[PDB]
C-alpha cells in the first residue's frame, strides 16, 4: 500500500504524467503559418492591455 | 478423492492409534482395541450406502471429540521428534563431480564404479524418454504413475534419482 | 531475426581444477591470488593493524589524563576547587542592562 | 458441539460436509486437477532426470509469484475509497500520532527543566 | 608509579594469621607453590628486561601549552584570535572530562574497598563526585554536538544573569 | 546474459512523436532524405 | 478466482485458499519437500508467510 | 538446581539413547532393572528436585 | 590530499597501459597500496583538524570515510571481474575507469573545505554511478533505475545549490573552518524554514529518508555488484556526511524543524524492518535493511548530541562493511543460480560450508551483536535518543526485535533446511569469493579492538 | 559427524556465560547476555535440516 | 599531437593574462571607490565576545 | 575451503610473525621512554612527547 503504490503516486508517477501532458499540449501544433502569427497578435495585445509591458 | 472403503480404514487406523495414546498400558489397550473393532464389525455388512456414509460422518465426529490432544507420533514420522533430523547429512551425489582430483584419488575403486553408473545412465536416457513418449496418451499423462521396463536390457524410465538417492542415515 | 543464441554457463573448475577463480589462464590466476593475499592481508590488514595499534596518542587522550592529574594534584594541594561552574573569568565579562 | 472453524484453525477435512457427499461432477473435477498435476510433474521430471542438464530448472510459477509481488502491483492500482482511506489511515496517521506523543513528552520535560524541577543531578552524558 | 595524592589509597590493615585448628591451611602451601613456581620465574624474566632497558635510557616529555587569550577577549569575527581561543577551550574541555573521570575512579574504588561499610565510609568520596559533576554540568551540558567556546560563553552569561536576578530579588 | 534492447523496445523511438494522442494519430515520420 | 478488483495491486493473480503449507500431505512426494510444493503449481500470494517456519493454520483439537 | 537438573537431562538422554531416540514416556516403561545406574541417578535427582531432606 | 589524489588518478593510465591479461592484477594490487597509505590520515589531533591547504582538510569524520572509500576500490574490482570475464577489453578498462573516477570524486568530496567544492564533487559522483548502473546492469529495469536515481538526487540537490550560494552571499564564505567561527543563529521565519529544507533535503534523499527511499531498492536490484557495493557502502554516507557538516549553520531552527524527519525515521525504521520480513528478492531485502539502519543515522544527526554523533559516525562505517558484505554474499549465490529469489536455492550450508560461515558472521553484525561496531554505533544512538525522549526506547527496542528476525530469517531461508533438488550447479566457493568475504569481516571485527578511530570528531 | 564443532559451540556457550557472570560493567555484561542468546540459537538449531529446529 | 598541446598553451597563456588583469582591475576599482566614499564604508568599532550578548539555545 | 584457510593463515603469518618478533625485540631491547621534566631552555621535537618507541618512530617519519 505505502511503498509500491502510494509513495510512488504522490511524487514520481504524478509528476511524470503532468509533464507528458504539458508536452503534448505544447507540441501538438498544426504547423500553419496563419495560426502561429495569430497567437503573435494575441501575445502583443495581452502584453499591452494586461501587463503594460509598453509602460 | 478416496473411496468409502479407504476412508473407513483410515479412520479405523487413526482411531486405534489415539486409543493407544489414551490407554498407554498394553493390556488396557488390547482390551479397548477389541471393543473398537467390535464397533466396526457391527456395521461391516451395511450394504445401504447412504446409511453407511451417515455412519462414517458420525464416527468422525465421535473421533474429533475423543482424540488425544497429544497423540503418540513415531519419532521419524512428520511431526515426530526425529523427523528431518538427518536432512543436513544428506548430500546429493552430483556433488562428487566437483571433488578435486586429489580427493578423488583417495577412493580409486569407488570412483571407478561411479563412472560405470554414470555410463549406465547416459546409455539409458535416450530409450527411457522414448518409452515415455509412446506409452503416454495424446494429451500428456492423466496420472503420476510410471511404467516398468518392457524389454530386457531396458531400465525403468526415470530411475536415477530414485536409485541413487541418499540413505536415511547418510553419515 | 538474426541474434546469437545465449552462451553457456562456463565452470572455471572444469578446465582448471586448481582454479582460484580469478582468471581462465592458470598463471594469471595464481598471480591475481597472490597480490590480493599479500597486499590485502600481509600488508594492509597486518601492518595497518599494527600502525593503528601504535598511533602516537590519538587525539591527545593520554595527554588529557596526564594534564588532569597535574591539575588535580595542584588544586587539591592549594585548597582550590577541582572544577568551577564558570569556564570564563567573570572579571572579563560585562552583562547587559 | 460442532467445530467452529477460524481463520487460523481450519476445518478438518474429516468434518467437512462437502468431503463425503462426493457426486460425479466433482469426481471429474478431481480427475482434471490430477491431470494438470501429472502433466506438470512429467514436464519437470524430464528435465530433473536429464543426465546432461547442469543448472537451475527455471520455474515459471515461481517467476510469476516474485513478479506479482512487486512489478505488477502499481499497474493494477486505482486510487479510491478503500485505497485512499487505507493510505490515509496508515501513511500519515502513525506519523501524526507519534509526533504528538513525543512533542507532548518533550514539551512537558522542557517545562520542568526551565523551572529547575526535573532531576539532573548526575546527568552529564548526552 | 602513580601519584598517590591524585589517586589516594588508605593505609592497609591486614590481620595476622590466628589459627584455631590443627589442620594445615591449603592456601598457605599453594601460596608457597605459587611463589616458587610462578612469581620467581616471572621476576627473573623481568629483571632481565629491566637490565636491557637500563643500558638504553631515553626520555619523553609532557607537552605544556602556554595560555592564550580566551573567547571573552576575542573581537567579533576575528578568526585569528577566535581560533587560538577556541582551540584552548577544546583542550580544557578534554582535561575537564578527564578530571571527572579521576573523581569517578576514586568513588568507584572506595565503594569496592570499603566493602559493606561503603555507604558510610565513602561519604567524602561521594561529596567530591557530586560537586565536580555539578561544576562540569554547569560548564558543558546542553551545548550540543556543535559546541564551541562561544556557545559555552553564552551559557555562562545566561547563568550569570539569572544568578544576578536572584540576588537583586533577595 | 545482459539484456539489450530488441525491436519492440526500439520502435518506441521510431514514431513521429513520443506520446501518441488523438490529435497526432495521423502524423508520419518524415522522409529519410527530407524529400517529399 | 482472482482477488477482487479493488485498488490493491493483485492483478489477475489467483486467490488460493489461505492455508499453511504445514496443512499439506507430508507423505506425498513433493518436488520441494520442505515447502510441500510441486514444480509449476501456482504459489499462494502469501506463501512466504505460510511456510512451515511461520504461520500455521492446522485444525486444533479445541 | 544446577547439579540435579543437569543429571535429570543426562539420565533422560541415557534412556532416549537406549530406546532408539524415543522421547515419549508412553513408549518407555519397565526400565528400573534394565538400566540400574540410570534408574539410581533418576531417583536421586527426582528426590533432590522434590526437596527430599538433606539432598 | 594530493598524495592520495594523484596516485588515484594514476590508476587510470596503469589500467589502460597494462598487458591485456593483467588489468585486474595491476589495478587491484596498486589500489591496495593506495589504501595502505590512507592510514597516514589518522594523524588527528584533540582540538584541531588536519588542514592540508585552502582546498582540502581531514578530520575524525572524513578520515574513517576516506579509509573505507579507498579500501572499497580493490574489493569492488575483485567482485566485478568474474561477471565481466566475457566483456571485451576496452569496455573492461572503461568499467575500471568508472570505479577509479568514483574514488577520485569521493576522496575529494569528503576532504573539501568549501561547501561549493563539496557540492560539485558530491554531484559528480552521480555520473560514474549512473553509467555503471545503466550500462553494466543486467536487467531491463536498469534504465528506469538510473532515471529514478538521477532525478531523486537532482530534485533535492538543486535547491541545495541555491541555498549554499545564498549563504556565501550573506556570510561571505562557505569554507567550513570560517563557518565554525562566523556562524550566526537562524531565527524563525518562513524564509529560514525553506533555507533549512533546501540545505537538508538533498542529504535526506541520499540517506535515504523514509518516504524518499523508493529509488534505493530499485537501484540495488538493477546495479552490478560493484555498483551495489559503492552505493551501499559509501554513496549513502554522503548524505550523512553532509548533514553532519551542514547542521552547524542551521541552529537553533533544527530544534523544531527536525520533528517531521525524526517521526519519519522513527516510524520508518520499523516499517522498513517489517518490510524486510516479506521481501522475496534477496538484494531487495538487503536494500530495505539499509533504509532501516540509516534511519538511526538520520535521527542521530538531527538530535545533535555528542553521544549521537559518535553513534552516527560508527554506524555509517559499520553499516558500510556489513551491507557491502551482504551484497557480495547475495551476489556469489546469484553467480551460480542466476536469480535473486531468496526462496530459490535453499539449504546451501549443506553444499557450501565455509560460505555459510560468512553468512552467519554477516548476519550477526547486521543484527548488531555486541561488541561489534554495529552495536557500538547503534547503542550510542539508542542511549542519546532515550535522553531526547524516554518513549523512543519502545520504538528502538521493537526495531531490534524485528532486525534480528529478518537477519536470521535470511540466514535460515538460504543456508538451512533442505537443498533444492533440481539445482545441481553449485560449484565450490572460489578463493576469490572467500577472500572477498574475509576482507569485509576481518577489518570489521578488528575495529572492535580500537573503536575510537571510527567515533568521529566528538570523541 | 560434526562432534568437533559441537564441542566448540559448547565451549563458546560456556565462555559467554562466564563473561556474563564476571562482568563488572553493564556493557561487558551485555556481551555475555547476547552471547548466550546467539549460542543458544546455534545449538538449538543444531540439526538445521529440520524445519521445527530452525523455528 | 605536439601542435594540439602548443596551440592550447599559447592561447591559454594570453587568456590567463587577461583573466588576471581583469581581476586586478576589479580590485583597483573597488578600493578606489571605498577610498572615495569613506562615509559609506565606516571603520566599525568592534566589540569582544565578553561584551556582546548572544542568546544561548540549549540542546536537550 | 581448506586451501583458502591455509592460504589466509600463511599470509597473515607471513608478516604477522616478523611483526610479533619485531615488537618483542623492541619492547625487550629498547623499551619505553621515561617521563621527565623539560629541562630549562630545551625545545623537544614533536616526536619526543610520546612514550613507546614505535609510536615515536611513527611521529618522526610520517606525521
Ligand atoms: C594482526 C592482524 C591479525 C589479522 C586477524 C587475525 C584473525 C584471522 C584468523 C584467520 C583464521 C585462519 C584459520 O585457519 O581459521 C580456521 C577456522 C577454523 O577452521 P575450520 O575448522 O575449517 O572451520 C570451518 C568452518 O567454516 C568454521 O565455522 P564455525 O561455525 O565452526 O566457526 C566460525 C565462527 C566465526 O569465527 C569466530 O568468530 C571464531 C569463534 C569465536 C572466537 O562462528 C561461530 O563459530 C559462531 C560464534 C559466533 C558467536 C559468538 C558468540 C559471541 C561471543 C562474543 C565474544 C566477545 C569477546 C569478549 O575457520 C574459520 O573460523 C573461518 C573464519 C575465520
Ligand atoms: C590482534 C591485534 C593485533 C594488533 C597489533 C599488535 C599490537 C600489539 O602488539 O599490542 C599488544 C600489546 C603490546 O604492548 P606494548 O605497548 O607494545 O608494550 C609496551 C610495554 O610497556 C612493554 O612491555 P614489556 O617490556 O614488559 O614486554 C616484554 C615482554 C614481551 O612483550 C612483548 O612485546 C610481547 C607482545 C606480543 C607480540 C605482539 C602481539 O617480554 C616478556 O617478558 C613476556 C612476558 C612473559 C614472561 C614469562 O601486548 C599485548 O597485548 C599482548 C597480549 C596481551 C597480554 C596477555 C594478557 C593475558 C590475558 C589476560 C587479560 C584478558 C582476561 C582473560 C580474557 C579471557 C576471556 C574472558
Ligand atoms: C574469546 C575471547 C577472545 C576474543 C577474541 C580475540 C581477542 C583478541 C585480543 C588480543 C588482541 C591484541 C591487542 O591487545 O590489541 C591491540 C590493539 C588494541 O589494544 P591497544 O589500543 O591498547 O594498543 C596496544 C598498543 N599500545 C599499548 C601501545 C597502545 O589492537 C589494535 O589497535 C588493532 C587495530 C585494528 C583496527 C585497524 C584496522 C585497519 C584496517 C585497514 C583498513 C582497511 C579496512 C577498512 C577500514 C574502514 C575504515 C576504518
Ligand atoms: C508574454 C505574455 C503572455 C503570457 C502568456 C504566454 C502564453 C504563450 C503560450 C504559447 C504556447 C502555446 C502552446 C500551448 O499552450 O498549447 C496550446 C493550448 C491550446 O490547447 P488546449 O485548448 O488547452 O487543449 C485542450 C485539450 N482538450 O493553448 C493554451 O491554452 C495555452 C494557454 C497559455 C496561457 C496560460
Ligand atoms: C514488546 C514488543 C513486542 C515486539 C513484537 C514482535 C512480533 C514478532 C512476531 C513474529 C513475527 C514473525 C516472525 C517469524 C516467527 C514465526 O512466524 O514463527 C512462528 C513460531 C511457531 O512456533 P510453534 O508454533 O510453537 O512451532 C511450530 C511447530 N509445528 O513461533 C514464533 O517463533 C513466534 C512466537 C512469538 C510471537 C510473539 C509472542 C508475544 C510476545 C510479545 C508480548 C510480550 C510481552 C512481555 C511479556 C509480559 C510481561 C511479563
Ligand atoms: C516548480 C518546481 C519548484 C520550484 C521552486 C518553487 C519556489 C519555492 C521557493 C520557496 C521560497 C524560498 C524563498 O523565496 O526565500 C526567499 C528569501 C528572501 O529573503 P527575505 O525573506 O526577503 O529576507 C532576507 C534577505 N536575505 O531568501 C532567504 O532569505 C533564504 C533563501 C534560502 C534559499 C532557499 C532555496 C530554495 C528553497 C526551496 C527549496 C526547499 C524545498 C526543498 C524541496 C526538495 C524536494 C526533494
Ligand atoms: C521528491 C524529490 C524527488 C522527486 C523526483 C520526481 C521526478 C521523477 C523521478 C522518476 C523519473 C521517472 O521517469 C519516468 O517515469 C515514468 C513513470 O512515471 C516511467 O514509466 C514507467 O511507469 C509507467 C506507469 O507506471 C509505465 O506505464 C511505464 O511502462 C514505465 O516505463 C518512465 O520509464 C520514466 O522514464
Ligand atoms: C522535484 C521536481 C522534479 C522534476 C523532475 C522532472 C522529470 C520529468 C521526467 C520526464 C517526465 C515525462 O516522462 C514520461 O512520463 C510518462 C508517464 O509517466 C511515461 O509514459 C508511461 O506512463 C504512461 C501512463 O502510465 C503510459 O501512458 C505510457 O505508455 C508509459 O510509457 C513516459 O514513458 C515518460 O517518458
Ligand atoms: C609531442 C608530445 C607527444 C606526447 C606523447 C606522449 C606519449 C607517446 C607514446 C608513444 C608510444 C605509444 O606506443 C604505442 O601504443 C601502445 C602503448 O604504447 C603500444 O601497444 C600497447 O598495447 C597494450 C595496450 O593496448 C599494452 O599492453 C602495451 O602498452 C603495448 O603493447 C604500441 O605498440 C605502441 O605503438
Ligand atoms: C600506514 C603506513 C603508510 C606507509 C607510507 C609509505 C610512504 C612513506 C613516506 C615517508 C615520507 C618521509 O619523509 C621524510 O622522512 C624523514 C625521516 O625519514 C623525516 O625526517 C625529518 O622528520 C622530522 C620533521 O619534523 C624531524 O625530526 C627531522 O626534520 C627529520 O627527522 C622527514 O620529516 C620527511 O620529509
Ligand atoms: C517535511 C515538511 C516539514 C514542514 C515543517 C513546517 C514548519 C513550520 C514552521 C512555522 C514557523 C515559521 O516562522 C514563523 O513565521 C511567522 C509568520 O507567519 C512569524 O511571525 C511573525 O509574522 C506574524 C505575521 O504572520 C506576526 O503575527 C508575528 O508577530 C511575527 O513574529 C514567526 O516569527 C515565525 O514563528
Ligand atoms: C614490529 C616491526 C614494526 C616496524 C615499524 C617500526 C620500525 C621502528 C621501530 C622502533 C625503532 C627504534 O625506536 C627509536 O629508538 C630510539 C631509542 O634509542 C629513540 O631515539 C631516542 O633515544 C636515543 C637513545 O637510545 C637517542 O638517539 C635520542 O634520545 C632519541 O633519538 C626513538 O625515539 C625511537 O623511535
Amino acid at each position: 500500500l505505502l511503498d509500491l503504490i502510494w509513495l510512488e503516486a504522490i511524487l514520481p508517477k504524478t509528476i511524470s504524467l503532468a509533464q507528458m501532458k504539458a508536452s503534448t499540449l505544447v507540441t501538438n501544433q498544426k504547423g500553419l503559418i496563419k495560426l502561429y502569427f495569430l497567437s503573435f497578435l494575441i501575445t502583443i495585445l495581452i502584453s499591452m492591455i494586461l501587463f503594460n509591458f509598453h509602460e | 478423492y478416496l473411496t468409502h472403503q479407504q476412508k473407513v480404514l483410515r479412520l479405523y487406523k487413526r482411531a486405534l492409534r489415539h486409543l493407544e495414546s489414551w490407554c498407554i498400558h498394553r493390556d488396557k489397550y488390547r482390551y479397548f482395541a477389541c471393543l473398537l473393532r467390535a464397533r466396526f464389525d457391527e456395521h461391516k455388512n451395511e450394504k445401504d450406502m447412504v446409511k453407511a456414509t451417515q455412519l462414517l460422518r458420525e464416527a468422525e465426529e465421535e473421533f474429533w471429540h475423543g482424540q488425544h490432544p497429544q497423540p503418540y507420533i513415531f519419532p521419524e514420522s512428520p511431526g515426530g521428534t526425529s523427523y528431518e533430523r538427518y536432512e543436513c547429512y544428506k548430500v546429493p551425489e552430483w556433488c562428487l563431480d566437483d571433488w578435486h582430483p586429489s580427493e578423488k584419488a583417495m577412493y580409486p575403486d569407488y570412483f571407478a564404479k561411479r563412472e560405470q553408473w554414470k555410463k549406465l545412465r547416459r546409455e539409458s536416457w535416450e530409450r527411457e524418454v522414448k518409452q515415455l513418449q509412446e506409452e503416454t496418451p495424446v494429451g500428456g499423462p492423466r496420472t503420476e504413475a510410471l511404467p516398468p521396463a518392457r524389454k530386457q536390457g531396458d531400465l525403468p524410465p526415470l530411475w536415477w534419482h530414485i536409485v541413487t538417492r541418499p540413505r536415511e542415515r547418510p553419515m | 531475426w538474426q541474434e546469437d543464441p545465449e552462451p553457456e554457463d562456463e565452470n572455471l573448475y572444469e578446465k582448471n581444477p586448481d582454479s582460484h577463480g580469478y582468471d581462465k589462464d592458470p598463471a594469471v590466476d595464481i598471480w591475481n591470488m597472490r597480490v590480493v593475499f599479500f597486499f590485502g592481508f600481509s600488508i594492509v590488514l597486518v601492518l595497518g593493524s599494527t600502525f593503528v595499534a601504535y598511533l602516537p596518542d590519538y587525539r591527545m587522550q593520554e595527554w588529557a589524563r596526564r594534564e588532569a592529574e597535574r591539575l588535580v594534584k595542584y588544586r587539591e594541594a592549594h585548597g582550590l576547587p577541582i572544577m568551577e561552574s564558570n569556564c570564563f573569568d567573570p572579571s572579563k565579562i560585562q552583562l547587559p542592562e | 458441539p460442532k467445530y467452529e472453524a477460524s481463520r487460523l484453525s481450519s476445518l478438518p477435512t474429516t468434518l467437512d460436509p462437502a468431503e463425503y457427499d462426493i457426486s460425479s461432477e466433482t469426481r471429474k473435477a478431481q480427475a482434471e486437477r490430477l491431470a494438470i498435476r501429472s502433466r506438470l510433474k512429467r514436464e519437470y521430471q524430464l528435465q530433473y532426470y536429464d543426465p546432461s542438464r547442469r543448472g537451475v530448472i527455471e520455474d515459471p510459477a515461481l517467476v510469476r509469484w516474485t513478479y506479482a509481488r512487486s512489478a505488477n502491483i502499481y499497474p493494477n492500482f486505482r486510487p479510491n475509497t478503500k485505497t485512499s482511506l487505507l493510505g490515509a489511515l496508515f501513511g500519515i496517521g502513525p506519523l501524526v500520532f507519534w509526533y504528538y506523543v513525543f512533542k507532548t513528552d518533550r514539551d512537558r520535560k522542557e517545562k520542568l527543566i526551565q523551572e529547575g524541577k526535573l532531576d539532573r543531578t548526575f546527568n552529564i552524558s548526552y | 608509579s602513580w601519584d598517590k595524592d591524585v589517586y589516594p589509597e588508605p593505609p592497609r590493615r591486614t590481620p595476622a594469621p590466628s589459627p584455631q585448628t590443627s589442620l594445615p591451611n591449603p592456601i598457605t602451601y599453594l601460596t608457597k607453590a605459587f611463589d616458587l613456581l610462578v612469581d620467581r620465574p616471572v621476576t627473573l624474566v623481568r629483571e632481565f628486561i629491566e637490565r636491557q632497558h637500563a643500558k638504553n635510557k631515553y626520555y619523553y616529555y609532557h607537552r605544556e601549552f602556554r595560555r592564550v587569550p580566551d573567547i571573552t577577549e576575542c573581537q567579533e569575527k576575528d578568526v585569528l584570535c577566535m581560533f587560538e581561543a577556541e582551540m584552548q577551550w577544546r583542550r580544557d574541555y578534554k582535561v575537564d572530562q578527564e578530571i571527572v573521570n579521576i573523581i569517578q575512579e576514586r568513588l568507584k574504588a572506595c565503594q569496592q574497598r570499603e566493602g559493606e561499610s561503603h555507604r558510610q565510609n565513602c561519604a567524602k568520596e561521594l561529596e567530591q563526585f557530586t560537586q565536580v559533576v555539578k561544576a562540569y554540568q554547569d560548564r558543558y551540558h546542553d551545548l550540543g554536538a556543535h559546541y564551541s567556546a562561544r556557545k559555552c560563553l553564552a551559557k555562562q552569561k545566561q547563568r550569570m544573569l539569572a544568578e544576578r536576578k536572584a540576588a537583586k530579588e533577595a | 546474459r545482459q539484456w539489450q534492447p530488441d525491436v519492440e523496445w526500439a520502435e518506441q523511438y521510431g514514431g513521429a512523436v513520443m506520446y501518441p494522442t488523438k490529435e497526432t494519430a495521423h502524423w508520419k515520420p518524415p522522409p529519410w532524405n527530407d524529400v517529399d | 478466482e482472482p482477488y477482487p478488483d479493488d485498488g490493491t495491486g493483485y492483478g489477475d493473480y489467483p486467490k488460493l485458499p489461505d492455508r499453511s503449507q504445514q496443512e499439506r500431505d507430508p507423505w506425498y512426494d513433493w518436488d520441494h519437500p520442505d515447502l510441500r510444493l510441486n514444480w509449476g503449481e501456482p504459489m499462494h500470494w502469501d506463501l512466504d508467510m505460510y511456510i512451515r517456519n511461520r504461520v500455521d493454520t492446522s485444525p486444533t483439537p479445541v | 538446581h544446577a547439579f540435579f537438573k543437569a543429571m535429570l537431562f543426562m539420565c533422560s538422554g541415557s534412556i532416549i539413547h537406549s530406546l532408539n531416540d524415543e522421547q515419549d514416556i508412553r513408549k518407555m516403561g519397565g526400565l528400573f532393572k534394565a538400566m540400574p545406574f540410570t534408574t539410581t541417578a533418576l531417583i536421586v535427582g527426582s528426590l533432590a528436585l522434590t526437596g527430599m531432606p538433606f539432598l | 590530499m594530493l598524495k592520495y589524489i594523484i596516485p588515484t588518478i594514476m590508476l587510470m593510465p596503469l589500467t589502460w597501459l597494462s598487458k591485456n591479461n593483467m588489468i585486474w592484477v595491476n589495478s587491484t594490487a596498486h589500489s591496495l597500496l593506495i589504501s595502505f597509505t590512507s592510514l597516514l590520515l589518522m594523524n588527528q589531533f584533540g582540538d584541531n583538524s588536519l588542514n592540508f591547504s585552502l582546498l582540502f582538510f581531514s578530520d575524525s569524520l572524513s578520515t574513517p570515510l576516506l579509509i573505507l572509500t579507498m579500501w572499497l576500490l580493490p574489493l569492488m574490482l575483485m567482485a566485478s571481474q568474474h561477471h565481466l570475464s566475457k566483456e571485451n577489453l576496452t569496455r573492461k578498462k572503461l568499467f575500471i575507469t568508472m570505479l577509479i573516477s568514483l574514488q577520485l570524486f569521493l576522496i575529494m568530496t569528503f576532504t573539501a573545505m568549501e561547501l561549493i567544492l563539496f557540492y560539485i564533487l558530491f554531484e559528480a559522483t552521480l555520473v560514474p554511478t549512473l553509467i555503471i548502473i545503466t550500462r553494466w546492469g543486467n536487467q531491463t529495469e536498469r534504465l528506469n533505475a538510473g532515471l529514478y536515481f538521477l532525478f531523486y538526487t537532482l530534485a533535492g540537490s538543486l535547491p541545495l545549490l541555491v541555498a549554499l550560494i545564498y549563504i556565501q552571499n550573506t556570510v561571505g564564505s562557505l569554507n567550513f573552518l570560517m563557518l565554525q567561527y562566523w556562524v550566526q543563529p537562524v531565527h524563525n521565519s518562513w524564509s529560514n524554514v525553506f533555507m533549512w529544507l533546501a540545505c537538508m533535503m538533498a542529504f535526506m534523499v541520499k540517506m535515504p529518508l523514509y518516504g524518499l527511499h523508493l529509488w534505493l531498492p530499485k537501484a540495488h536490484v538493477e546495479a552490478p555488484i560493484a555498483g551495489s557495493m559503492v552505493l551501499a557502502a559509501v554513496l549513502l554516507k554522503l548524505g550523512g556526511y553532509g548533514m553532519l557538516r551542514i547542521t552547524l549553520i542551521l541552529n537553533p531552527m533544527t530544534d523544531f524543524m527536525a520533528y517531521p524527519f525524526i517521526m519519519l525515521s522513527l516510524w520508518g525504521m520499523i516499517m522498513t524492518s517489517s518490510i524486510c520480513l516479506r521481501q522475496t528478492d534477496l538484494k531487495s531485502l538487503i536494500a530495505y535493511s539499509s533504509v532501516s539502519h540509516m534511519a538511526l543515522v538520520i535521527v542521530a544527526i538531527l538530535i545533535q548530541t555528542p553521544w549521537s554523533y559518535m553513534g552516527a559516525t560508527a554506524l555509517m562505517i559499520a553499516h558500510g562493511l556489513t551491507s557491502s558484505m551482504l551484497f557480495c554474499l547475495a551476489n556469489s549465490n546469484y553467480e551460480r543460480i542466476h536469480s535473486r529469489t531468496m526462496i530459490l536455492a535453499r539449504g546451501l550450508q549443506t553444499l557450501l560450508p565455509l560460505m555459510a560461515t560468512w553468512w552467519l558472521l554477516a548476519s550477526l553484525t547486521n543484527l548488531a551483536l555486541p561488541p561489534t561496531i554495529n552495536l557500538i554505533g547503534e547503542l550510542f544512538v539508542v542511549m542519546s535518543t532515550f535522553s531526547w525522549s524516554n518513549i523512543t526506547i519502545i520504538l528502538m527496542g521493537v526495531n531490534m526485535v524485528i532486525t534480528a528476525l529478518y537477519s536470521l530469517y535470511m540466514l535460515i531461508m538460504t543456508q538451512r533446511g533442505k537443498y533444492t533438488y533440481h539445482i545441481n550447479n553449485i560449484s565450490p566457493s572460489f578463493t576469490r569469493e572467500n577472500a572477498l568475504m574475509s576482507l569485509h569481516i576481518l577489518p570489521l571485527l578488528l575495529l572492535t579492538l580500537n573503536p575510537k578511530i571510527i567515533l568521529g570528531p566528538l570523541y | 559427524p560434526n562432534i568437533n564443532k559441537f564441542f566448540k559451540y559448547l565451549l563458546l556457550f560456556l565462555i559467554t556465560m562466564l563473561i556474563l557472570v564476571t562482568a563488572n560493567n553493564l556493557f561487558q555484561l551485555f556481551i555475555g547476555w547476547e552471547g548466550v542468546g546467539i549460542m543458544s540459537f546455534l545449538l538449538i538449531g543444531w540439526w538445521y535440516g529440520r524445519a521445527d529446529a530452525n523455528t | 599531437q605536439l601542435l594540439y598541446i602548443t596551440s592550447f598553451v599559447f592561447v591559454g597563456y594570453y587568456l590567463l593574462k587577461r583573466q588576471d588583469y581583469m581581476y586586478a582591475v576589479r580590485d583597483h576599482d573597488m578600493f578606489s571607490y571605498i577610498k572615495s566614499h569613506p562615509e559609506d564604508f565606516p571603520e566599525k568599532d568592534k566589540k569582544t565576545y565578553g561584551e556582546v550578548f548572544e542568546e544561548f539555545h540549549p540542546v536537550r | 575451503d581448506k586451501r583458502f584457510l591455509k592460504l589466509l593463515r600463511f599470509y597473515i603469518l607471513l608478516t604477522g610473525i616478523p611483526v610479533a618478533i619485531g615488537i618483542t625485540l623492541i619492547n625487550v631491547f629498547i623499551g619505553e621512554a621515561e617521563l621527565a621534566e623539560i629541562p630549562e631552555g630545551y625545545v623537544p621535537e614533536h616526536w619526543e612527547y610520546f612514550k613507546h618507541p614505535i609510536s615515536r618512530w611513527i611521529a618522526r617519519t610520517f606525521f
